[PDB]
């Protein structure tokens, strides 16, 4: 049985050689495929169209909120005061 | 013979079936690092102890929270990571799958064989970290272990 | 049925080859696994094996399988804690150990139990294992450890070296849950061995 | 942009030629790409 | 109104108020967590101010899963549970859930924890001739009702089946009510006295309460808290006897300890938190005995590694009267109840209000042991032969002293075999008179071991 | 049992060279419709046919 | 691509660079020295990142007479030396180059001293016996092929001796290419070391590189990885079976200490590296015999202060499969191979691999050690007058056998002028037996003293 267990190994070994050629495959022919086929300049607009396209029919989404507190009190309200006192600001003023 | 065959239609049949999507999800920078240890500026969507991934394909968790940072620490190899990676957050408690074919079978701590060969077949996977059973839900010992 | 699961930590892997090729000349690998934490790697590994290796234990434990459950060792994960948290930059204490570790333990060993007829006739048990130097009890990690355990077996160089093979110290060693888990037969031939053994 | 975020979005716009084509936009924490180096890499590091 | 947390770190958790919100010291406030496997309503308790309306606190179930940017709620009160009289007969946690029952006791009256020393003016000293059945706590400690009794011991003395023991034994004589609270213990444990007390009658008869070990330190804070206002709660209104047994306090003070250390606080030179002492003071003094009520606590206190120098039970021994302790080397020896002579003491011991018959009881048995314990190595290394006429008579009665004191328990029916036994006061003064004065040097050495009474002696000497 | 682990190493000599003979007409064959696999992953990975 | 040297202190040197380029972790940079007599180059490692584009380093030599704003280049590799079929024969630095011929070798091929350790389906356990001249070796702790011996002891106590005589043996009885490091040794035994080696005319197949007590503690951690490194690139294209020997191995670890207290990181206990358990892991693993590849080590390791409870010796314990021991103690009775027979252990011995009369020979004699180890203590005071003859006659064996126990080993030939001797294992086991047997008890004990064989004990007892 324990043959048997080696017989599997050496499958998984087969399976681990199949594994390397595949790879190896598919990363130069999609290096090659996308250097040079896609590579045509119209290919860039259709890209940016597609883009655009799944940018568009995506569901929307919701976003807020665009150091200290005391500080931060601080210079809201300096801000409104200065909001509030440059009425009067001229052009040389 | 007609076994690898099937194997390279398994393998097509992944090829005729990827197909990456867009999503949502929120990034971060590497401040720090040194020793095993690294700092994640940003990101406010974390959890507590909640798996985080890197460039490498290595994997973190997030220990403690300061309030404008984040200290975690490398699980694997940690001789790959330098200032100015991106993270990304996986939103889920680290898990680890379970099944019945992990009999008879050497594993990492995370769930990966080491020394088998081939792979598991996990129906679930369970949080690390749950409640204990109850006192109402106990019941007195009597069986022998010889 | 009893299915048994062990678990290594920081050990040479020579050491857990040999210990596996002994377990399968005895052939219980139909039944059987093992979590491998080598030394060589990282604190993560070691930090977070045996937190696996129970999980995997209450997978089985919920569907009322009987389960058996080995540490190999305890004290190289507190080691490992340590680090973490010396390099974490978070306050040390009692000869540089965090203070929350017994906290841990006992996280760790609260889960096994037995269920109630309700749930099924599920079991777990555990072996945890701990070293000591210079066989002394003064060292807290032992003391806490003890105090959240039903029994312990005391083991000492001295009586290996005098003949007894097993070499276990019957003055010390106790067991808080008696002859109820043993067959009555056995209650009915031997009762107060230890005692006479004593005196 | 306008239509998924109320507020306007500004522009500032980066020439990134290592990149085979596509688009990737930042507006803070978030981020969305579509680009072919990382879609091939996603491919690729999946294949077992 | 309400605020936010900014850092997040163990259990200890901090947050921030807007201003005019700073609630003041032990408030309870409610975080929410949401998760798809993992929803909670995390309670926590003010620990202290750090200003600018940031305050630390700790928190009373694990932190897994939280995070930052969750509004906090104030209720704007400290802890609180319900009592009455519908508590008899149910568990219940430290927050005063009812375990049986998760909708039960949700209507009761509730009472603040925190709670106010009763006036010095109130305080009178009580003396009571309380006996058991055993021998050597009717001899060498007896008991004084009112007053406090604690036990001491290393690991794995078996002080535990002395409580279960007298606990069966007391209670059914009882007619008052029992409060049983557990600080720390196995589940197991708790488990099979529920198990037990439901096989008997008495059940409906006690409250019970405990908490378990793999809980976060912050719920080992409370307990006896929540056990002592139930106590007091039955006490100063329905005026009748409670019984309060403590398993333990050795628990509480470690995880005083590490929580103190967590907080950032200056460690002592032992590594216990400081001001434990003012701790121990002010949980030690709530249980006390008026003019007109009177109240039982029993308790058993943990020692590291057996070392008596340790401050903590030195502390913790200053509140106690009337005590007992347990040692490792006697039940090594072979003897279960394993109590020593030498250091056991009591408070009530004198010939003021009991016989001096029992003071030369005393005397003498305690010197033949002081003298036993001098000789001891001398018989064990020079030889018994060496000794004086004198000597070795004395050897001999200390050794039928030592083999005698030894008696069998019902507790230990699960253990072993053979049934528990009880014998009166009377008959033991006599036995023991009898034996000191010297008659019974000619029984074997075995014919003294585990024996329940005289007459049990006589008929063990037949059967040899 | 010294026999049986020599014949079953004789087998272990056997399997040896059988799956290298079997790997010969694997990689033979493997690249039958390697083309084929290499379009449908460009199609794939460009979201339109080649 | 420049570099900027802003803060130093110690060895330890800090450096910033341009944000568009920061060095990866392991890269090796360059520097120098302008001033006139102190003219050098400096080569510096990459430690840790400190955020804002600065990295903190190590001085591969000593520090002195550095200044600010020295511009610091970058090679965009890992430390590398050289390696090919040649480079035995030579003795070599901690950098690499070439000494008694200054400028040789740069043509040859060059590798990093980083790696991975080999996976876990490669590694296959060994039980190969490997016997030796010495008796007391092969009597209770035979050494194993392709696995790790450990030479624990305290401060002079011979380990060196031990050490040569080794590998001399090894040397003469069999070949292989060899290789042999060390670090904190003296150079007057690297000069006795290499003038022995010429006259072997066997340091041709022996490479050789040591650093030495006076060096920046960066050569002393660096070392050791590149000797393994060459060690390994032996093993792996030659596909040859390699001796490997190491000196020492402590000072590697107190190396680390230092360099810790200086990067700031918090102290552990008894003010060690906060980490030290995954290096050691580290350096452990990388050692190991593949199927294909048997490899020999042999490690001394020291320890401070004559204290066992160190961690350093503590977790070395755990990574060692043949240990054996020495005492002060036994150094001062007098025989010099002290070697504790009590403490001593290993894992190859065992029934199913060893004959069974070994097996039976060596706990019998474990046995009578121990039994007068245990008497020693009562034996200290009285004497023999009150023990008994049943204990007199294992007494007087215990004393001849624990003086027969000494030899006369090759390596003492400059200290007392007389020739060693060898012994076959089959002779020693049928020598013990007899004397074990009892048949030698009438002999005289100083016949005992530093002798070789049987023959050579009837001889000089008859002689006298
Ligand atoms: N009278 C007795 N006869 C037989 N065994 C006894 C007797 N009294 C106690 N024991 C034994 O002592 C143990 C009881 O443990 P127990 O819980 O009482 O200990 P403890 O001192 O409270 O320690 P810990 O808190 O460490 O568990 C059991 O092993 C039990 O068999
Ligand atoms: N068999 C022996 N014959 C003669 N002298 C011996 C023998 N064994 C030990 N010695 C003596 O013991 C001492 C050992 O010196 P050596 O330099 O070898 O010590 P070491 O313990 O290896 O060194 P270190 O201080 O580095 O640990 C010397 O004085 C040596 O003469
Ligand atoms: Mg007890
Ligand atoms: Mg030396």
């Amino acid at each position: 049985a324990q043959g048997a267990q080696q017989i599997q190994l050496m499958r998984q070994q087969l399976i681990r050689q199949l594994r390397t050629g595949l790879g190896a495959e598919a990363v130069n022919k999609a290096a090659e495929i996308v250097r040079a086929h896609v590579a045509d300049p119209q290919a860039q607009s259709a890209t940016v169209d597609r883009f655009l396209s799944e940018l568009e029919q995506m569901a929307p989404s919701s976003v807020v909120i665009d150091l200290r507190a005391a500080s931060r009190q601080s210079l809201a309200a300096l801000v409104e005061k200065f909001d509030s006192v440059a009425g009067g600001l001229d052009a040389d003023g | 013979t007609i076994s690898a065959a099937d194997i390279e239609g398994a393998i097509e049949d992944y090829v005729s079936s990827f197909s990456a999507d867009t999503e949502r999800e929120e990034i971060g920078t590497v401040i720090d690092a040194g020793d095993g240890i690294a700092h994640v500026e940003g990101l406010p969507s974390v959890m507590t102890q909640e798996l985080l991934e890197f460039p490498g394909g290595v994997l973190g968790v997030a220990l403690n929270l300061d309030e404008h940072s984040v200290g975690a620490v490398i699980l694997g190899e940690f001789e790959k990571i330098e200032e100015g990676q991106q993270v990304k957050r996986t939103g889920e408690v680290l898990s680890v799958p379970v099944g019945d074919a992990f009999l008879g079978r050497v594993v990492n701590p995370l769930g990966q064989p080491i020394d088998g060969q081939g792979d598991i077949a996990a129906e679930t996977r369970r949080a690390l970290e749950l409640q204990a059973p109850s006192v109402v839900q106990r019941q007195s010992v009597s069986e022998p272990l010889q | 049925q009893v299915r048994c699961v062990y678990v290594a930590i920081g050990q040479k892997g020579t050491t857990i080859a040999s210990v596996k090729r002994a377990l399968e000349e005895g052939g219980a690998m139909e039944y059987t696994t093992i979590v491998a934490a080598p030394a060589s790697d990282a604190a993560g590994f070691k930090w977070l094996a045996p937190y696996t290796g129970s999980a995997i234990g209450q997978h089985w434990m919920y569907n009322g399988k009987h389960v058996l459950i080995v540490f190999d060792d305890l004290s190289k994960q507190a080691d490992a804690y340590r680090a973490i948290s010396l390099l974490l930059r978070r306050p040390p204490g009692r000869e540089a150990f965090p203070g929350d570790v017994f906290y841990l333990h006992s996280r760790l060993l609260e889960r096994c139990a037995k269920l109630s007829d309700e749930l099924g006739g599920g079991s777990m048990t555990g072996l945890p294992i701990i070293e000591t130097k210079a066989n002394d009890i003064s060292a807290f990690i032992p003391t806490n450890v003890i105090s959240i355990t039903d029994g312990q077996c005391f083991l000492e160089s001295d009586l290996f070296n005098q003949g007894v093979r097993p070499a276990i110290n019957v003055g010390v060693s106790v067991s808080r849950v008696g002859g109820a888990a043993q067959i009555k037969a056995m209650k009915e031939v031997a009762g107060s061995l230890r005692l006479d053994l004593s005196q | 942009l306008s239509r998924i975020y109320g507020r306007p979005v500004s522009v500032q716009l980066h020439v990134d030629p290592e990149l085979l084509g596509g688009l990737s936009i930042t507006v803070g924490d978030e981020v969305i790409d579509g680009s072919i180096a990382s879609r091939l890499a996603a491919a690729q590091t999946g294949l077992p | 109104t309400a605020g936010r947390v900014v850092r997040i770190t163990g259990p200890v958790v901090d947050v921030e108020f807007p201003r005019g919100s700073v609630p003041e010291l032990f408030n309870a406030l409610h975080a929410e967590i949401t998760f798809g496997a993992l929803a909670k309503t995390l309670t926590l308790e003010v620990a202290q101010h750090l200003g600018d309306s940031l305050v630390r606190c700790i928190s009373m179930q694990p932190t897994d899963g939280l995070v930052r940017g969750v509004e906090v709620t104030d209720t704007g009160a400290s802890i609180s549970v319900p009592v009455g009289d519908g508590v008899k007969g149910h568990v219940f946690n430290a927050l005063g859930d009812c375990l049986d029952d998760p909708g039960y006791g949700k209507d009761f009256e509730h009472w603040s924890i925190h709670r106010k020393p009763p006036a010095f003016s109130d305080l009178e000293p009580r003396t009571e001739m309380l006996e058991t059945g055993l021998k050597v706590v009717d001899l060498l400690t007896p008991y004084v009702r009112g007053g406090k009794i604690a036990l001491f011991g290393g690991a794995g003395v078996g002080k535990t089946v002395l409580i279960q023991e007298m606990i069966n034994r007391i209670a059914r004589n009882f007619g008052g009510t029992s409060v049983f609270a557990g600080v720390g213990e196995r589940t197991r444990e708790g488990n099979d006295l529920w198990v037990e007390l439901a096989d008997a009658n008495v059940l409906k008869d006690t409250a019970l309460v405990f908490g378990q070990m793999d809980e976060p330190p912050g719920t080992r804070m409370r307990v006896a808290l929540s056990a002592l206002t139930m106590a007091e709660f039955f006490r100063d209104e329905q005026g009748q006897d409670v019984l309060l047994f403590i398993d333990n306090i050795f628990r509480f003070t470690q995880a005083g300890s590490e929580v103190s250390t967590l907080l950032g606080r200056m460690p002592s030179a032992v590594g216990y938190q400081p001001t434990l002492a003012d701790e121990m003071g002010e949980l030690q003094e709530r249980i006390t005995s008026t003019r007109g009520r009177s109240i039982t606590s029993m308790q058993a206190v943990y020692v590291p590694a057996d070392d008596y120098t340790d401050p903590a039970p030195a502390t913790t021994f200053a509140h106690l009267d009337a005590t007992t302790e347990l040692s490792r080397a006697v039940f090594s020896k072979g003897i279960f109840p394993a109590v020593d002579p030498l250091a056991s003491s009591s408070t009530i011991l004198d010939p003021a209000i009991v016989g001096d018959e029992h003071y030369r009881v005393a005397q003498e048995v305690i010197r033949i042991l002081q003298r036993y314990k001098d000789l001891q190595d001398i018989i064990a290394i020079l030889g018994i032969d060496e000794l004086s006429e004198e000597d070795k008579q004395l050897v001999n009665r200390a050794r039928r002293i030592e083999r005698f004191l030894s008696q069998n328990m019902m507790a230990a029916e699960q253990f072993t075999g053979q049934p528990g036994s009880t014998v009166p006061l009377k008959e033991t003064i006599e036995a023991f008179d009898k034996l000191t004065k010297g008659e019974f040097d000619h029984l074997p050495e075995q014919a003294f071991f585990l024996i329940g009474g005289l007459d049990d002696l006589a008929k063990k000497a037949e059967s040899l | 049992r010294a026999q049986a682990s020599g014949e079953v190493a004789q087998t272990l000599t056997q399997a040896d060279q059988q799956l290298s003979a079997q790997g010969d007409q694997v990689r033979s064959g493997l690249e039958s419709s390697v083309d084929g696999l290499s379009a449908k992953l460009a199609s794939r990975i460009l979201g339109v046919d080649v």
